[PDB]
Parts: C-alpha cells; structure tokens; sequence
C-alpha cells in the first residue's frame, strides 16, 4: 500500500520513487533530447548516440560495462523518440548499486573515442535496414518529412549520405548542449528514495543549467510518393491537430477509437468500427484501415492509415474520407461514444499494467511539470469529453490543410489535391 | 497520458546493447494478416523477433 | 538477362552529373501521368524487365505511320525500294498515350553536396505554336546561354 | 524548330556500339568553373 515520493532539486533534476515489493528493481533516466534538436548540419547524430550506450567511459571501459551487467544478469536499453530519450536498467535488488554506477558513467562520462565511433558506423546501416523491412517505418518518417518544415521532420534514422561522416566532436557538442541537469529526470521502482537522493547528488555536480532549445515545428502541407514493386500500397493522409494536454487532444483520442483505432477480437471483423465496415462493403476483404493520432509538445497530427491493393487503392481512400465527413456533419449517436470511452479507459489501464510501461509513463509526464497524474484523474478527464467537441475535432480535420505519404505501386492512388 | 503507449502512434525504437529492436506503436499490419495478405517480409539482413530475453 | 546489369552502369554515369537527377525529379514533380516517366529505369525494375514487355512495346509503338526515315548522301529512288521491304511489317497506327496533366508539386532531395541545385518551372505553351516563340525570346532576354568564355 | 537538341529543355541520353553515352541540354553549367571551384573527382563509374 505504498505511494510515490517526488523531489525537485535546486539544479533542476527531478527524482521519483515508488517502493514496491517485486524482487526486481528498475531505474530509468529520461532526457528531453531527441531528433527534434538536431539541425541540417548534424543530422543522424541521435541515431549514433543511442548505439553508443556500451562505449568506454572515464570511469569504466566497454569491457567492464558489458561483463559487469552480464554477470549480474541485468539488462540495459535505450529508447528514443523524436522528442525524448530514455536509458533503462533492470536487475535484482541486491545489485542495484553497481548498475547505477554504470548508468552514471555512461550518461555523464562519455569519451567518444575516434576508432570506436568509426567501428560503430557499419552497425548504423544494419540497424536502419532491419527497421525498414517493415514498410510502416519508411511510410511514417516520410509523412513527418512531408508535414513539417523545420522540426518534427528530422528522421529517426541516419540518412544514407551521413553514414561514416559522424564525428566525436558532434557527439560531444550534442551531449554538452542537451544532456543538462534541468533537462533530466531519474525514476526508480525497486529502490528507496534516500539512495536515489545520494546518487542524484552525484548527478548534481555535472553539466548543469539549461540547454540549447529548438524552434516551433512549422506545418507544411506536403506530399511524398514512393514507387516500388510491392503488390500492396500503404497510404497515410493527415491534418494538423492541437496538442497536447488540451481537452481537444482528448477529443481526438476518442475520435480515433470511434473510427476503429485497432483490433480487439483475434481474427475478428471489427463490427464496431465505422471505417472497416465501409471499406469492407466497398471492395474485397484484403485491406486494412485505422485512425492515426500523434501528439507532440507544440503540435499534433490526426489522420487515417490504410493498406489496400493497388487497383483498389483509390476507392478505399474515398470511402474512409467520406465516413469522417458524416461525423463532421452532425451524424452521431450517444451509444458508440460510451463504447469508445470504454475502449480508451481499458487501453490506458491495461497498458500501464506492466511495470515497464508504468515506468515509461511516469518518466514521460515527469518532464512537463513533474506532478504525477493518477489514472483516476485521467479517467475523470476522459469522461468529461462532450459530444460537440468530437464533431468540432472532425470539422477541423476536414477543413485543415492535408499531407500525404504513399508507398507502393501508386498506379491508382489519388493525389492530395484530388481528395 | 502523454506517452506513445498511452497515445498509440509513431514508433519509439528500443534498440539496446543486450536486446533486439522490437518496439513501436500503431502498427496496422497485424489486423491485415487475416484478410488475404500472403506478402511476408523476406529474410534479407534480418533478425529474430519476440526478443526472447526473459525466457 | 545478361544485358540487365549494364543498366546500372549507364544510370550511374548519367547521375554523376547532378543536373540529370534534378530534371528527372522536375518532370516527376510537374506532371501526373505521361511526361513524369523517367528516362532511366527505376532501381527496383532493373532486374525485372522481361522480353515479353519488350516485344509488346515494339508491336504497339513501332507502327509504320509513327515512323519517318531520313537520308543525306543516299539518292531518293533507291531509298524507296530499300524501304519497300518492311512494307509487309507493322502498319496502321499504334497505341496512343495520355495527355500529360499538370500537378504543381515539389520534390526535395537533401543530399550532402555543398552546391545546391534548384528549379522553378511553370506551365508554358505547346511545341510549335506562336506563343512558344515568345517564350524562346523570353529566356534569351534573361541570359539563358553564355557566349563569351571566361567572361 | 521542333528538335530539343537545340534548346535548353530536356536531356537526350544517347548510346552507341562504339561511341560513349553523354547527355545534352543547355541549362546553366560550365560557366560555374570561372567563379567557383567545382571539382571533377573520379568515382566508381569511369568513362572518357
């Protein structure tokens, strides 16, 4: 029946703890860095950085780090988005001290030696290739590239022309301007609060202050079309949406679940979705449709993602688009909204159920203000979404300037100006 | 309520020194498997999946 | 099949000069269907061109009415009878194309080169029209072509 | 005048059993040598 403790230190570092009884402890360091802070001169730096988590440090060599973590049996991982980065370690309660020391060294004492960086470059290409096997990866990065001018467009993977051209100087420059105390948050689960304070005191004698800041992500209604020999076309067309934290963001979340954000029944037909039940009666069964919602600090994106056949690519899109228009025209019943809300609550509480996702959630909202937001309050806000708000969101999407990113045969896919 | 997990959407790679890169959100290919979709990824410079770390 | 790999060599030599890549993108950015087709084979099609497609294109596009023959040193009467042989080949008309529609899109590339190239085109007149001549005069007024060297 | 070989429009890829293939057109180029330093490095593809 324990609760969490929060403290904000003079430097700016945020600490968090939630004493549990699981025999496994997990600690995470969340940094407000990402690809949104790079520029055209240093593109591809973050991708290389997230692969350097096992390089030699001032206080520990690469050999020591790898062997030590393996002998203890713990795990080290790095998770990166376009706005945040996170280091995470998991181990047993009795070995927490050593792993915290390694995490201190890696995030605080990086060397970035020349020959090591040169060797890592091959890895980058392999890492980018395995991720691009899934077509959605390429499609969505192009979508960002076709939706913004300056920020939130920088790819999450190193461009091919920058491989082998990343230097230790860029790594050091990025670390010193972004890995700052007032930009970090340390979260612990199996550890007690006072020991976190102790290790934090070791974190409060480095870096410090604030860091270089980026610029507002301007919106450009672009299109990027790619041609290949695949039999299936992946298309995504999107419009701007206000984000984050506003009740309008909640309205968009409810809206996407009205339109069938995802599947519930294994091998089901998704009879409760307005999109799948329109495409199904329009063309053959092989297809897929869903709503797409992305939230970022200064902007948000809401749209529709579809996978269909090359010949049927056109009609499919039309049908999906039509469905949204009916919602914006005032056609709605207060019985699917309740179902949509239930879907949202279930997804949230069931996603946070795992300890790993719970740690990620706490770290994510610890940076905006540091005040934890219990799920009960989240549910309260969700239940407060009216009906006119959802219609308002639909009208904004229809009237908004659209973007698009298609990848496939694109022989019958429509252009953005024909939608 | 701000995380990608809480708002399904763009991929969040979890590449690690000791585990694979299986990650992401709002990946609408698993629902398409049931409807006719013989297409499956080829094994060109590919890795295993399910990241069997906690066996 | 043996000739297929040559496609890469030819394509690479042409792209050595960045101007080729800018225009082939420019045509793909201003036209929707017809003239957007690249002069060079796309990368994914390099290994998958078949002889049946070659045959099909030949029959439907090598029609006699579509052809013309020109000679400079040869005499006209002999040209008639040498050409008489293929009068039993092809014939009629071929497969017509589609009128090129205009879109107006952009295609940026973001390569590592220091010297940036660009292009700023807009709809013009049709080949062999009075308006087409005005555009020809217009570009030469704007210094289209250099005349004096090192100047 | 109906041939683009005498214009600054599209390129004209050529091939020959004995001669080499070189494109044409008249869009700005060449006159950048005087003001600039555009190097001509040899690369994977080599042709005279």
């Amino acid at each position: 029946p324990q609760d969490l403790e929060f403290t904000k230190l003079p430097n700016g570092l945020v600490i968090a703890s939630l004493e549990n009884y699981s025999p496994v402890s997990r600690i995470g360091l969340f940094i407000k860095a990402g690809s949104r802070y790079e520029d055209f001169s240093n593109l591809g730096t973050t991708h290389l950085l997230r692969l350097t988590s096992s390089l030699t440090t001032k206080g520990a060599s690469s050999f020591k780090i790898t062997r030590g973590i393996e002998a203890v049996g713990g795990k080290l991982s790095v998770t990166a988005t376009r706005e945040n980065m996170a280091y995470t370690v998991e181990c047993l309660r009795g070995d927490v001290d050593i792993l915290m020391e390694f995490l201190l060294n890696v995030t605080t004492a990086p060397e970035f030696r020349r020959w090591e960086v040169a060797d890592l470059q091959p890895q980058l290409k392999i890492d980018k290739a395995v991720a691009f096997q899934n077509p959605q990866t390429h499609v969505i990065e192009n979508l960002h590239a076709a939706a913004y001018r300056n920020a939130l467009a920088n790819p999450l993977y190193c461009p091919d022309y920058r491989i082998g051209k990343v230097t230790s100087e860029e790594l050091h420059y990025f670390v010193q301007n972004h890995f700052t105390s007032a930009r970090m948050a340390l979260i612990g689960l199996g550890v007690s609060h006072p020991v976190l304070k102790q290790v934090a005191e070791q974190f409060l004698n480095m870096r410090g202050g604030l860091g270089l800041s980026g610029a507002k992500a301007n919106y450009r209604g672009g299109e990027i079309r790619e041609q290949n020999g695949d039999s299936l076309v992946h298309a995504a067309f999107v419009a701007e949406s206000a984000v984050a934290g506003s009740a309008e963001a909640n309205a968009f979340s409810v809206l996407q679940h009205v339109l069938g954000a995802g599947p519930h029944v294994k091998r089901g037909s998704n009879t409760t979705s307005h999109l799948h039940q329109a495409v199904a009666k329009a063309t053959q069964q092989p297809f897929d449709v869903s709503a797409f919602n992305a939230s970022y600090s200064d902007s948000g994106l809401f749209g529709i993602y579809t996978i269909s056949q090359a010949t049927a690519a056109g009609d499919v899109i039309k049908a999906a688009y039509n469905q949204v228009k009916t919602i914006a025209q005032g056609n709605l019943s207060n019985t699917d909204v309740q179902a949509a809300k239930n879907k949202l609550k279930a997804g949230y509480l069931m996603s946070v159920e795992s300890s790993e996702c719970f740690l990620e959630e706490v770290g994510s909202q610890a940076l905006v203000a540091g005040s934890y937001m219990p799920p009960s309050t989240v549910l309260q806000q969700i239940d407060s979404v009216a009906n006119a708000d959802i219609i308002n969101a639909a009208k904004k999407f229809v009237s908004g300037q659209k973007s698009m990113a298609a990848s496939g045969n694109l022989g019958h896919t429509p252009f953005v100006d024909e939608l | 309520m701000l995380s990608v997990a809480s708002r399904s959407g763009p991929f969040a790679p979890v590449l690690s020194a000791t585990s694979r890169g299986v990650a992401g959100a709002l990946r609408p290919l698993v629902q398409a498997t049931v409807p006719a979709t013989p297409e499956q990824p080829v094994l060109d410079l590919k890795r295993p999946f399910l990241s069997r770390e906690s066996l």
